[PDB]
RNA sequence: GCCUACGGCCACACCACCCUGAAAGUGCCUGAUCUCGUCUGAUCUCAGAAGCGAUACAGGGUCGGGCCUGGUUAGUACCUGGAUGGGAGACCGCCUGGGAAUACCAGGUGUCGUAGGCU
RNA sequence: UGGAGCAGAAGGGCAAAAGCUCGCUUGAUCUUGAUUUUCAGUAUGAAUACAGACCGUGAAAGCGGGGCCUCACGAUCCUUC
RNA sequence: CCGUCGCAGUUUUAUCCGGUAAAGCGAAUGAUUAGAGGUACCUAUUCUCAAACUUUAAAUGGGUAAGAAGCCCGGCUCGCUGGCUUGGAGCCGGGCGUGGAAUGCGAGCACGCCUAGUGGGCCACUUUUGGUAAGCAGAAC
């Protein structure tokens, strides 16, 4: 196929697959989450994320090269069911393509793949595992860099695994009952419901 | 090029607003529009007779004719340096009495009257709106406490 | 601009280097606003008018 | 399983209809062909018969319709007629036909058009309509709002309209569902309208049950014996309602009832009773575990 | 030899050239498009608005 | 109170026939020998090339029964199934019904120009004032502490016939 | 306090469930001679008043759903105008002004007019 | 709460409606002028709101001079009615 | 001359219009990831999106209004309207400038009458379409 350097800038509007954009070919990354998936959210506290830098478009080819130099290394490194890798771009994007040149009467192109368009500060590829494997992430998440155009920086977020609040206030809504985990997450729980929801939990 | 349709591009502006459809309400058909008034131009999909061209939802214009249950407007339609005072026919679901135009004529009872308030006492008052003045000088106490300092915050991920 | 080639004729500012005094009031400064790059303008003193 | 229908993106996305399109009272698409003027009237009142009909009361109004609410003009009830004559039998077409008259008759004596506009003294039952006097005011020109009933030959919405029509009252109508019109034959008989209008069609049946079974006579026209009311007095009753009413069809109504002003219903909670229960209850289910 | 298709480009210009005109408001403007109606009652009104000219001037004798 | 009767709305027999024709004719008047009333023709919805039906073609007839008469051709319906229904027959709306292979047993006698039919005998109950719903004036729901359960159309069926309910 | 008939605004009014309801009213309810309409007086129209508050209806309740209002998100995102600003670029900062929306949290939950009527 | 249908493409609109069914019908009729849209503000096509007739329908208020709205069409000359 | 008409590629005040940016999809349509609970579905969550999706929703922007062609008092005409001077519109007499936002400015005559040239454009900020891109092609201002 082109090189990444004709598809890279997000110069067209979202075109994605839909009722009117027909004969788009299938996305190279199907998986997107891998590891030890159904673990408990106290099983791997520690999260660490791919943040972009470019407002640019990521190729489904980039996403999946980048899935598996991620994968190689942590089950190398922290094994086969010791993290939980969850890539947060979904390829929806399509690409057109002009055919094989009468030059532009009538160029309008027919679909050729599918690009993930990320922003500047977005999550590309997330990373939860136990707190000794820090280091480990670090060495994961910057060797799927170089599987991507553009400038990424790793960074470790504060939040518990793969929830939305912070690691400090997570033991402390564990212990009120605000929180409770349903599989690779949790379920916040208000006290804005029935009363019968508030005696089953207690 | 594009098409020359009636209601070409009328896909949101003649739509009803959400939880908004049904029935017309029937305040609307209550409401009386004498000869010269201002009222406002906003086309209703519910009702497809008497419908305004897409040019004039939105605008303004007073009213010259009366029949019923439809009156006629002289709207102002600007083509390309040309103002044109354009008589349309349009039902009543499609207009709308204009406030401000209202607000206008309880100024002039209201200038009416201190004008003629004034008189009898032989004061003199103003009438005239101002734009917002240069706010005045004032004292600004502090009430013992210091205001509280202020710093940027330090940069976070 | 059409815009702020208007508000200069009104503010008799219709050459480069002259000046006008101003009553400032809303609709006075909001039409120093629209035309910030081509004019400066300040609060002069005695001696200055 | 099956998916929640009312599920709560269903009450998000739920526009419910008018109040009394909910309640099923108002026919909003009759009511904007029935109440509304013409914008070249210029606040013209365009008024119209409210007639409606209960399970023991025959409601009779006369309003026009405005932005902050109907306004009613005149009412007339069917309770009214013990004022008239008629005691028993409140809910029929010759009730109808008396609660109608007084509505035409209480609304002209408000106008002071009952001196001028008299209708049919003598009720015969025929197709009858009020033409206005030259020099004399016009003729109070109504219309008939008849609800959600279905207006079918017989029905007493057109039995108040009679009523009103022989009273002084300018409604357009026809002759097709007055009771005595021949659907097959395409004519209508005078005559039979003239039986309900007097209820001569209650005494045919109470004679009947006489004739068969005092045992369904007495149930079916308990209130007719309690008050003395026999099948050969019902002609002779109304008549004395007809003409009691065109006397005196002006209300009046009682000075006032000064009460203790005594609330019946719940009183409705606060915010700290409801915080407080929730509390008690928190505090109950932690204790007996 | 392809060519331009569509332009909007100098033409506001040209338009406010000689500026964008109104129409000059004129009192008591035509009564074009107006009801048949309403027009026939209103000429009868004025055909016979001397009618009472001779009430005009006792009423305003007594103010 | 006796505001909370259960009794009988109205009994509603079917005879669903495969096809049109002659065949559907003669249990149009197997209906009217039994509910002493002219029955109606349902014809059918779409159409199906297994069960040989087209769109708007009547390949059923059924009738309703309010008054008396329905506890009468219903007291005949359940002689015939020895006054015994399955506990699956009840609906939860309240309501229930079961099948007969043949109406000779209903008390029409067999004659060599009609055929044999089966009906589909299915009884709607009701407390009084289920009617709040069905009026066009003021319509209103019946009520949750209002509408018939299963365990009370069973239990009514155990009490007015004294029938057998088997698992 | 409450109920009718007609309504205006059309969920703060709806929905689920539970509790309570004087008096009148409303409704249920009782019948099919006439009017009228159905396969069937269930609906509809008509006739009526033995029965009760079961339901409808009204009021109240639910750490109720929704809805409504406000806070928060947030001066965040976005944006007018400006620069011989930065950067290979992608884009970003500043100047001049304008300024959001979810999640989350809190509060509220019909109201008004006309006429007649009940405590 | 329309997740169905409304002849068709799509959009909009629509629930005791504009859908479905039924019974009466021919406002898809005869006319004058004004107005809207494409516009040069010319024509055509298609629309809007009246008025004067003559009718349909409904108990009536009303509604209707084609299709729920946005497409579905044609100058001079000539022939024909 | 002040004053008053009249005027404006501009503000202010008052009041309308819109569905773009952004946002949302634990809301509808469409697309889409992973577990969990109850019994392949079903409930509660979760990841990522729309140009021909949207509950929301700007900035900029569009329309109108900011008086004597008015206000107020008292009458007249009508064949329209009609329970009733009841509307409606027209007309007549009398009374009342504090001209009833800021600023600038002379306007009007269908911006009169006749009228040449032009009807190959091109470029830039921003917005934006096709195209890998183009000193490419095509738009808005
Ligand atoms: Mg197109
Ligand atoms: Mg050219
Ligand atoms: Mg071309
Ligand atoms: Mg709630
Ligand atoms: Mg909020
Ligand atoms: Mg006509
Ligand atoms: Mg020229
Ligand atoms: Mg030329
Ligand atoms: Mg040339
Ligand atoms: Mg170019
Ligand atoms: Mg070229």
């Amino acid at each position: 196929r082109r090189p990444a350097r004709c598809y890279r800038y997000c110069k067209n509007k979202p075109y994605p697959k839909s009722r009117f954009c027909r004969g788009v070919p299938d996305p190279k990354i199907r998986i997107f989450d891998l590891g030890r998936k159904k673990a408990k959210v106290d099983e791997f506290p520690l999260c660490g994320h791919m943040v972009s830098d470019e407002y640019e478009q990521l190729s489904s080819e980039a996403l999946e090269a980048a899935r598996i130099c991620a994968n190689k290394y942590m089950v190398k490194s922290c094994g086969k069911d010791g993290f939980h890798i969850r890539v947060r771009l979904h390829p929806f994007h399509v690409n057109r393509i002009n055919k094989m040149l009468t030059g532009m009467r009538g160029a309008f192109g027919k679909p050729q793949g599918t690009v993930a368009r990320v922003n500047i500060g977005q999550v590309i590829m997330s990373i939860r595992t136990k707190t000794q494997n820090k280091e480990h992430v670090i060495e994961a998440l910057r060797r799927a860099k170089f599987k991507f155009p553009g400038r990424q920086k790793i960074h470790i977020s504060k939040k518990f695994g793969f929830t939305k609040f912070n690691a400090d206030i997570f033991e402390s809504m564990l212990a009120e009952k605000r929180l409770i985990p349903d599989g690779c997450g949790v379920k916040y729980i208000p006290n804005r419901g029935p009363l019968d929801k508030w005696r089953a939990i207690h | 090029t594009n098409t020359r349709g009636k209601r070409r591009g009328t896909r949101y502006m003649f739509s009803r607003p959400f939880r908004k459809h049904g029935a017309v309400p029937l305040s609307t058909y209550m409401r009386i529009y004498k000869k010269g008034d201002i009222v406002d131009i906003k086309g209703m999909g519910t009702i497809q007779k008497g419908m305004p061209h897409k040019c004039y939802h939105g605008k303004t214009g007073r009213v010259y004719n009366v029949t019923q249950h439809a009156v006629g407007i002289i709207v102002n339609k600007q083509l390309r340096g040309q103002i044109l005072a354009k008589r349309i026919n349009v039902r009543v679901e499609h207009i709308r009495h204009s406030k401000s135009r209202d607000s206008f004529l309880q100024r002039v009872k209201e200038n009416e009257r201190k004008k003629k308030e004034a008189k009898e006492k032989g004061i003199w008052v103003e009438l005239k709106r101002q734009p917002a003045q240069p706010r005045e000088a004032h004292f600004v106490r502090t009430g013992g406490v210091e205001p509280q300092l202020l710093e940027p915050i330090p940069y976070e991920f | 601009s059409p815009k702020v080639r208007k508000v200069l004729q009104l503010l008799r500012l219709r050459q480069i280097f002259n000046g006008t005094f101003v009553k400032l009031n809303k609709a006075s400064i909001n039409m120093l606003r629209l035309a910030e790059p081509y004019i400066a303008w300040g609060y002069p003193n005695l001696k200055s008018v | 399983f099956v998916k929640v229908v009312k599920n709560k993106a269903y009450f998000k996305r739920y526009q419910v209809k008018f109040r009394r399109r909910r309640e099923g009272k108002t026919d909003y698409y009759a009511r904007k062909r029935l109440v509304i003027q013409d914008k070249n009237k210029y606040n013209t009142p365009k008024y119209r018969m409210i007639v409606r009909v209960t399970n023991r009361d025959i409601i009779c109004q006369i309003a026009y319709a405005r932005i902050e609410g109907d306004m009613i003009v005149c009412a007339a009830y069917a309770h009214e007629l013990p004022k008239y004559g008629v005691k028993v039998g409140l809910t029929n077409y010759a009730a109808a036909y008396c609660t109608g008259l007084l509505l035409a008759r209480r609304l002209l004596n408000k106008f002071g058009l009952d001196k001028v506009y008299e209708g049919q003294v003598e009720v015969t039952g025929d197709e009858y309509n009020v033409e206005s006097v030259d020099g004399e005011p016009g003729a109070f020109t109504c219309y008939l709002d008849a609800g959600l009933t279905r207006t079918t030959t017989g029905n007493k919405v057109f039995g108040a309209l009679k009523g009103a029509v022989d009273g002084g009252l300018s409604i357009p109508h026809s002759t097709k569902r007055f009771p005595g019109y021949d659907s097959e034959s395409k004519e209508f008989n005078a005559e039979v309208h003239r039986k309900h209008i007097f209820g001569l069609n209650i005494a045919e049946y109470m004679r009947l049950l006489i004739e068969e079974d005092e045992d369904a006579y007495k149930k079916q026209f308990s209130q007719y014996i309690k008050n003395g009311v026999a099948a050969d007095q019902l002609e002779d009753i109304y008549k004395k309602a007809h003409a009691g009413i065109r006397e005196n069809p002006v209300h009046e109504k009682k000075p006032k009832k000064e009460v203790k002003k005594k609330r019946w219903n719940r009183a409705k909670l606060s915010l700290e009773q409801k915080k407080d229960r929730v509390a008690q209850k928190k505090a109950s289910f932690l204790r007996a575990q | 030899a392809k060519s331009k298709n569509h332009t909007t480009h100098n033409q506001s210009r040209k338009w406010h050239r000689n500026g964008i005109k109104k129409p000059k408001s004129q009192r008591y403007e035509s009564l074009k498009g107006v009801d048949p109606k309403f027009m026939r009652n209103m000429r009868f009104a004025k055909k016979h608005n001397k009618k009472g000219f001779k009430k005009m001037l006792a009423n305003n004798a007594k103010n | 109170n006796p505001m909370r009767e259960l009794r009988i709305r109205k009994l509603c027999l079917n005879i669903c026939v495969g096809e049109s024709g002659d065949r559907l004719t003669r249990a149009a008047k197997v209906l009217e020998q039994l509910t002493g009333q002219t029955p109606v023709f349902s014809k059918a919805r779409y159409t199906v090339r297994s069960f040989g039906i087209r769109r708007n073609e009547k390949i059923a007839v059924h009738c309703t029964v309010r008054g008396a008469k329905a506890e009468e051709i219903l007291e005949k319906g359940l002689k015939v199934r020895e006054y015994e229904l399955r506990k699956n027959n009840f609906s939860d709306t309240g309501n229930f019904g079961f099948g007969i292979q043949e109406h000779i047993d209903l008390g029409i006698k067999y004659d060599p120009s009609i055929g044999i039919y089966g009906l589909d005998f299915y009884v709607v109950l009701g407390r009084p004032g289920f009617s709040i719903a069905d009026k066009k004036r003021k319509r209103g729901v019946i009520g949750s502490k209002h509408r018939i359960g299963k365990e009370e159309a069973m239990r009514w069926f155990q009490q007015k016939y004294d029938g057998i309910i088997l698992p």
